[PDB]
RNA sequence: CUUGAGUCUCGUAGAGGGGGGUAGAAUUCCAGGUGUAGCGGUGAAAUGCGUAGAGAUCUGGAGGAAUACCGGUGGCGAAGGCGGCCCCCUGGACGAAGACUGACGCUCAGGUGCGAAAGCGUGGGGAGCAAACAGGAUUAGAUACCCUGGUAGUCCACGCCGUAAACGAUGUCGACUUGGAGGUUGUGCCGGCGUGGCUUCCGGAGCUAACGCGUUAAGUCGACCGCCUGGGGAGUACGGCCGCAAGGUUAAAACUCAAAUGAAUUGACGGGGGCCCGCACAAGCGGUGGAGCAUGUGGUUUAAUUCGAUGCAACGCGA
């Protein structure tokens, strides 16, 4: 219901999926969309095109908040990193910032290597 | 890799600035290396194999300047 | 190259000298390799030792996402 | 082939309407090297197609091609044992080849008696997006949409 | 006696060791806010998690464990090994200028100590990972590989174990014998010219079965120690010693074979790599496989159903 006009787009790009969450600058999520929920399952889900469609729906899902400009925090290694940002600019948001917030331990033991 | 979209910069150049700033930090190189545990024995072998080849290529290139092909 | 600590006769790198120290950390707060700054191996160890001391005293940041 | 060496074969133009486009349609229709038989079928379908819409002999055949010509199709490709259908933009020459081929195979499996009429009914159906060829076109296009994610090697 | 060996003086570099403290990132969990339908995972899935509100995002808290960048065929240590930062205790190496002792040395069976990881005991701790285990797949089967979880364990203290491809598969000490390019750390004289320690690669003579080693030797020699005597049986049995155990250590024989083996060569092959080709795929058109008949074969039958061809490359073939 409430107007904001200043949001943050959190792109969570993993190898298997992309989650786009548009929050307000204090971190309260206004809307979200995922590549998996866009009609893409399995192999389709991990594609830059699917992550692009996720951004298109998250722009539509937070439409009634009247967001005019947006900061972009990209997290993760997945294929839908740069694909999502171009789709958020294409939607009609003015991108204020693009920052990487991918977590790096300086940490815990990672899982064992896959023998495939 | 923090990018501020400066005044009067189009998006495509600003996004190219972001990809370049991310590669200098090596965020994607660091993430892929940390997703699986690498035994200390193997992290030392790959370190040794990387040095051995970069040395051999430096040697095998230098004598390429000392040899003709035709 | 040109390790500037060998050219200026430095004896210790003095973590308090933040103006000098910030020339050897990247935009994200990471120590720059001596293969890039041309620092000599002796002073690079002092340089890294100094930077980690300044990071503890919050004179320098560990990361750019603090 | 592994070596490009495919200079095409000149093709004479339709004797009646002088349409290099329509000669290929006769060639696509032809069976057993019986070209005289095929031209009669094509000619008697075009006259019927023309006098059913009144437009003309030639561009009544052209407006039917428009509803059948594809603009994108999928090519097979395997990546991890599974097959990735990669959408690919059809080049202009193959757009006509597929349109003519779809029309003829759509016509051939129809219930009309004479192929001349049987073809004209399909060329008439494609004139308003109703026949099987336009159905076979939309089936191709939707698969190129469902597989749109894989537009990269 | 002073050259080998050591002592002293000044400094140098170092993840050398033991004790204590502390920092930031990240994972997990706990509580709360926003929010809504998926998340997760895979070659694809499913198990699993989620409308009892997950995942995402934000706030605060708890906890353990490891220290990104620096970081380097870099450093230190007898070896095993050692990596955030700071303090305390402590070992060794090295360099310069002398002074001092005056062969005090080298090696070492037995003996003593140290000795990765796993493992054992007692008491803590337990985030992440993960033998065992459970489920989902995959598969003919799948006691696996893959997925979702997950206990010992991994962490700490004290004790035991005493073994590793504990490898440079190269015992220690000393001397001598062309070079080149680096790394690292001292030092002398004027970026240059020297002189020391440790270390990486290449290469000469020489050596080697060859591969290769090559002043850090596998070269030329000397001192002492350890070990070997064909393959399997077998580092096994029995015995002794050691250990809480798991086991370690020392260590046979009968019997059996006529080889086992190392290095290199030429091929062939690889679900190795690279570059090419072919109706090999792809793009198309028409067929065969169904029907009737023709013809050949197999089989069966027969008195005989003459013999031959019988993957591709026999089967309208000899005919
Ligand atoms: N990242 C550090 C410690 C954490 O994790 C390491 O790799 O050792
Ligand atoms: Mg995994
Ligand atoms: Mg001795
Ligand atoms: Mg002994
Ligand atoms: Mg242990
Ligand atoms: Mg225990
Ligand atoms: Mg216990
Ligand atoms: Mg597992
Ligand atoms: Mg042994
Ligand atoms: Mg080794
Ligand atoms: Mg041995
Ligand atoms: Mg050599
Ligand atoms: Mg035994
Ligand atoms: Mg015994
Ligand atoms: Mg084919
Ligand atoms: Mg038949
Ligand atoms: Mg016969
Ligand atoms: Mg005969
Ligand atoms: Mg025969
Ligand atoms: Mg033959
Ligand atoms: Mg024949």
């Amino acid at each position: 219901r409430k107007q904001v006009s200043d949001g943050v787009a959190h792109i969570h790009a993993s190898f298997n999926n992309t989650i786009v969450t548009i929050t307000d600058r204090q971190g309260n999520a206004l809307g979200w969309a995922t590549a998996g929920g866009s009609g893409f399952r399995g192999s389709r889900k991990s594609t830059p095109f699917a992550a692009q469609v996720a951004a298109e729906r998250c722009a539509d899902a937070v439409k009634e908040y009247g967001i005019k400009n947006l900061e972009v925090m990209v997290k993760g290694p997945g294929p839908g990193r740069e694909s999502t940002i171009r789709a958020l600019n294409a939607a009609g948001f003015r991108i204020t910032n693009i920052t990487d917030v991918t977590p790096i331990p300086h940490g815990c033991r990672p899982p064992k290597k896959r023998r495939v | 890799p923090v990018i501020k979209v400066r005044e009067n910069e189009p998006f495509d150049v600003a996004l190219r600035r972001f990809k370049r700033s991310c590669e200098k930090a090596g965020v994607l190189a660091e993430v892929r290396r940390r997703e699986f545990y690498e035994k200390p024995t193997t992290e030392r072998k790959r370190a040794k194999a990387s040095a051995v080849k970069r040395h051999a290529k430096k040697l095998a290139r230098e004598n390429a300047r000392r040899t003709r092909l035709y | 190259k040109f390790c500037r600590f060998t050219a200026e006769g430095v004896q210790e790198i003095d973590y308090k000298d933040i103006a000098t120290l910030k020339n050897y950390i990247t935009e994200s707060g990471k120590i720059v390799p001596s293969r890039i700054t041309g620092t000599r191996a002796k002073y690079q160890r002092q340089l890294a030792r100094a930077i980690k001391r300044a990071r503890y005293l919050s004179l320098l940041p560990y990361t750019d996402r603090h | 082939p592994r070596r490009r060496v495919i200079g095409q074969r000149k093709i004479l133009p339709d004797p009646k309407f002088g349409s290099e486009l329509l000669a290929k349609f006769v060639n696509i229709l032809m069976v057993d090297g019986k070209k005289s038989t095929a031209e009669s079928i094509v000619y008697s379908a075009l006259e019927t197609l023309a006098q059913r819409s009144g437009k003309s002999e030639l561009e009544a055949f052209e407006v039917a091609l428009e509803n059948v010509r594809p603009t994108v199709e999928v090519k097979s490709r395997r990546v991890g044992g599974s097959t990735y259908q990669v959408p690919v933009e059809v080049r202009p020459v193959r757009r006509n080849a597929l349109a003519m081929r779809w029309i003829v195979e759509a016509a051939r499996k129809r219930g009309d008696k004479s192929m001349a009429l049987r073809l004209a009914n399909e060329l008439s159906d494609a004139a308003e997006n109703k026949g099987t060829a336009v159905k076979k076109r939309e089936d191709v296009h939707r698969m190129a949409e469902a597989n749109k994610a894989f537009a990269h090697y």
